[PDB]
C-alpha cells in the first residue's frame, strides 16, 4: 500500500523477523517496523541482505 | 517498491 525508500535495520521480535523502513515522501520520523510479510520489494530486501 | 504500514 505505500512505497518504500529503503530498509535501514532488521531484527527478531517474536520469533518474527522485521525491517525499519522508510517511506518515500514521509519524514524520518514516519519510519516504522514491519514485519518481513508485510514487504513487497525483494531487491531492497535482498540489496539488504548481501551489505552484511 | 513497497510495503503493508500498520
Amino acid at each position: 500500500e505505500y512505497a518504500v525508500e529503503k530498509i535501514i535495520d532488521r531484527r527478531v521480535r517474536k520469533g518474527m523477523v522485521e525491517y525499519y523502513l522508510k517511506w518515500k515522501g514521509y519524514p524520518e520520523t514516519e519510519n516504522t517496523w514491519e514485519p518481513e510479510n508485510n514487504l513487497d520489494c525483494q531487491d531492497l530486501i535482498q540489496q539488504y541482505e548481501a551489505s552484511r | 517498491q513497497t510495503a503493508r504500514k500498520s
